[PDB]
């Protein structure tokens, strides 16, 4: 049968629980994206042939920049660039991840990696955070005393009631969209595992998918927080 | 009953009445009956137009980049440079439209249009 | 009395899949016609219209996945239970 | 070419690409008309 | 052992399909972008001589 | 299952540091080189 | 009794999310092939044509918004249990 | 007794939810739709194009809220009951 | 047997208004969809286009208020029982 | 036994109602669309359109309106009895 | 026993009818769409317009009636029964 | 036990036959819409278009008529029972 | 026990054969629409179009025949039993 | 105890099924039409159309697969039995 949680080297600190197979997947994702942080700063060149890293930076980076441009000039919102990009690496690293086969039977299926995203607490990290930074954007550049207004008022003012609960739903959805995605995968792959070995192509076939809605995911989730700068930045 | 007006720049090539007249729109195929809806549309560069009215032959013309306007009784036809059926070559009109130039390969399957396939 | 209110729960999130996979498919399907479109009608749209389609794609989605954990809080968390 | 306004239908595929396409033609025909009138006056 | 052979099996069977169709593409973009840099790098340098 | 937990912070604190890995010696260095 | 109550009351709430996906994901998607269609004819577009489309999702997804509310006054609480 | 009219109540009340959101929402997107394409086609028009609109999603809204008045009654009265 | 019954009617009013509400939603919504397109391309037919749409409105709102009718039918009065 | 059968019908009703109206409204709107956007583009089409439209939504119509007979057939003098 | 037999095959009929009345006034709204934008726009044309109308309907009408001639089987033959 | 499982037969046929009804109906008028759609553009091209329809309505009434036969098997021939 | 999932199984199959014929009839007819349309403004597009209509149809059917093996499943295999 | 969930079950699978069945199929029609439009008004664009098109394809498709894992999960290893 599948189970849903279930988590691996849970700990308990401070008075808080803590999953470990969660935390440590995300320090696992972490540290792959720092090793390929500092691997482009121990080779990035301006005056040479770019290195692949260099390249694949480069690209995001464009990328990032041509979406926060087109909603918000980097003259008013320079700091969503350093943000949505790692959004989308912290993400899209945390997703393809789960395409290694680190799964193996324990008979109940198990998984030595089991991606971030499909525990609740690493995609409401997430999503809170992006919320708690595109406000406090917001009420910089509109203030405190504005920026509230101008978000009830919205584009239409006598929709307000239908404004504030769409702000609500921003930060809800982000995360719901990213955990639905890719827990629901996680049974995927799971319910997969109960074929016998010989018929269990159906994860050449799902992985394949992961990794098109993982790289869909990390790309929705960084331009939904581009765009919810853009809106919350007037 | 329709009257269509095929005129080109350098004079009108006719003017008599019609029943029925279909041309290749840059939108696609097209069909006009009388009492149609006022429209302005552009033929596709090697568009062929057929009229067919009582008792004559079909009539059916090498179209350069004309545009086709239809009034609330009057079907307009302007053109660049049309020519009958009766008044083409088909084996000029074979040798042009492989010819690299774009303009002289859509007039010349324009003229092929208006003869067949 | 837990056997009903396990059916019950299996045929409400039943329910909630079925219309937020309706939902998913064919808004994901109208975004893509719209994007198809687009890039037919103006190649180079292909840069532009990825903004647009992954943002509507981000409102079919929602819905759906929205729907998909409160499958899970009525399948494997039945409120009721 | 200034806009006049005089005083007090359907376009296959949009009336804005037909006024592109429709803009030159006007010219040719335009300068054609001042060719021709050119050709009368010389002789 | 089974649920590992059969999900390595899947993994190889889309490390194939990504090695023989999906890295082939990126590769291209990734050389004919440093043609590109090292394109742009070299005419720096001959505008500069010139 | 979607009770959060101290999880949440344990991993938005290991997000701000690539948060911070990133917005110092990647994208600067990416928009210079740029 | 309870159980029976509790059963009907999921249901209910699947019935109320599985529309309030259909609708939202379908009102979504067809927004968004207007708003793609548009920025694809006109890139300066995407400018101007975010306005009238977050007003259609908001209104699009006030439905579902609402349902949801009303789902969650169905499976947590339960009028007549 | 009580407890089987309830359940009742309670699916129908989801089925009238249901129904009423996949109208309000698809509705909405498609008057939305309309908006936004003539919004982009004719910017000048963003005025001109939110009465009709308001009108329209003002009606399909009116079907979304008339059914959510008879829930409440299906829910909380609960005729037959 | 009225406990069935009413449950019956209560189900079987709840699909009564729940199908009307989605065909009056979309009906309208698609009706107001022509609506705002024809008054983007004429100001004018502002006037006249509210003739043809409250018409086929009429027809959209009419096969729903019967529905409401007949919901009523079924719910405060009970064919059966 | 009369108390199941008389609440299958209910429900049987219910859904044959539901189905005729979502046929109708939808139907009628469509209809309606084509109606507004020909009078918007020709204002002087209303009288030819008439007849087009009035047998579409005569056909539509019907389809709902025997969804009538047969749902009094379910619910008044219930086959099966 | 008929007596659940027979409530299942009202049910059963009930949903063969809404969804016949479904297609038949979805479909014959599309095709009668169709029918009045070419009369709009051929006003010539009707008589060739018809001919590809009533073929259209000819076949959405059959899926309707086919469903009806089934829902007797069902409501008055009740083969199971 | 059969009488259980005859009126899970009827309704699970109800279901077959009302989506074969849907999808026949709505998919037919879409083909239908096209095809008159076509020849009002183009009246001499009825003889053109007959072939690519009735390739569509072929298609669609396949996945009709095995639906009606799966209904058969349903109803006439009910899986295990 | 075994008449009550052998019903559950019967009504699952059905509601997924009447889904997949819904989505099956539907698609196929929205790609024909394009199909016919397209081979209506370009007569001799046929050979080209074949092509992406039977891949999109390929895939559209897939999803039916997907749920129709899936319903033998739940009808001759009927898992839980 | 166990027979009524697994019937629960097999109705909620057969639901999610039908859903996952109608947004894949509608969805995947929908874009195959612009696919197929575009072919047609662009010869040349085919392989370009395919990127929009399988990406599309593969958002429809991904919500059909999920919907195909849990149903898998409600059937095969049904929660709360
Ligand atoms: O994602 C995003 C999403 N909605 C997805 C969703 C969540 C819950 C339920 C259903 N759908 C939105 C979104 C954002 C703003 C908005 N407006 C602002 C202007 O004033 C009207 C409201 C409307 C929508 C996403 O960005």
């Amino acid at each position: 049968a599948i189970h849903v949680g279930h988590h691996t080297l849970v700990f308990e600190l401070f008075g808080m629980t803590f999953n470990g197979d969660t935390i440590l997947a995300t320090a696992v994702t972490a540290v792959i994206v720092i090793a390929l942080a500092f691997y482009l700063r121990a080779k990035v060149t301006s005056t040479g042939v770019p290195s692949g890293v260099q390249l694949f930076w480069e690209a995001l980076t464009i990328q990032m920049r041509q979406q926060i441009e087109g909603s918000i000039g980097m003259k008013i919102a320079p700091f969503v660039l350093p943000l949505s990009v790692t959004i989308f690496v912290f993400i899209l690293i945390s997703n393809w991840l789960a395409v290694l086969p680190l799964q193996y039977g324990g008979g109940a299926a198990a998984e030595l990696y089991k991606a971030p995203a499909s525990d609740i607490n690493f995609v409401l990290a997430l999503a809170l955070f992006v919320f708690v930074c595109y406000h406090a954007a917001g009420i910089w550049r509109r203030g405190i005393v504005g920026h509230p207004i101008k978000v009830v008022k919205g584009h239409v003012a006598f929709l307000a009631p239908i404004n504030i609960v769409e702000e609500l739903a921003k930060p809800i959805s982000l995360a719901l969209r990213l955990f639905g995605n890719i827990f629901a995968g996680g049974i995927l792959v799971a319910l997969i595992a109960m074929f016998p070995w010989y018929i269990q192509f159906p994860n050449a076939v799902w992985k394949t998918f992961d990794l098109f809605v993982g790289l869909i995911q990390a790309f929705i989730f960084s331009l939904l927080t581009i765009l919810y700068f853009s809106q919350s930045m007037e | 009953d329709l009257n269509v007006e095929i005129v080109a720049v350098e004079r009108e090539l006719w003017s008599g009445p019609a029943t029925f007249v279909f041309t290749r729109t840059t939108a696609g195929e097209i069909g006009i009956l009388p009492r149609h809806i006022p429209l302005v549309a552009q033929l596709v560069d090697d568009a062929m137009v057929r009229v067919e009215r009582e008792g004559e032959d079909d009539l059916r013309i090498a179209v350069d980049g004309g545009f086709l306007s239809v009034t609330e009784e009057t079907v307009r036809i302007l053109v660049e440079n049309a020519q009958f059926e009766s008044e083409i070559d088909a084996d000029a009109a074979k040798e042009d439209a492989a010819s690299d130039d774009e303009r002289t390969a859509a007039w010349g399957r324009a003229r092929l249009r208006a003869l067949g396939q | 009395p837990n056997a009903i209110i396990t059916a019950g729960a299996l045929i409400g999130g039943g329910l909630i899949m079925g219309g937020g996979a309706i939902g998913a498919g064919i808004g994901d399907g109208i975004a893509g016609n719209a994007l198809i479109s687009g890039i037919a009608r103006q190649p180079e749209a292909q840069g532009r219209l990825f903004t647009p389609f992954f943002i509507t794609v981000g409102l079919v989605e929602a819905a759906y996945f929205i729907n998909l954990a409160f499958m899970a809080l009525f399948v494997f968390a039945t409120p009721g239970l | 070419m200034e806009v006049e306004y005089v005083g007090e239908y359907s376009f296959e595929p949009d009336p804005e690409t037909l006024f592109d396409a429709l803009l030159p033609r006007y010219i040719a025909t335009r300068v054609y008309a001042a060719l021709l009138e050119a050709a009368a006056s010389e002789s | 052992m089974s649920i590992f052979i059969g999900q390595l099996i899947g993994f190889a069977v889309i490390a194939f399909i990504i090695v023989k169709w999906v890295v082939p593409p990126v590769r291209t973009l990734m050389r004919n972008q440093q043609e590109a840099v090292r394109a742009a790098l070299a005419e720096s340098a001959e505008a500069a001589k010139k | 299952f979607l009770i959060p937990n101290g999880t949440f912070f344990a991993v938005l604190i290991i997000f701000l540091i690539v948060l911070g890995v990133i917005s110092k010696w990647v994208v600067p260095p990416i928009s210079k080189v740029l």
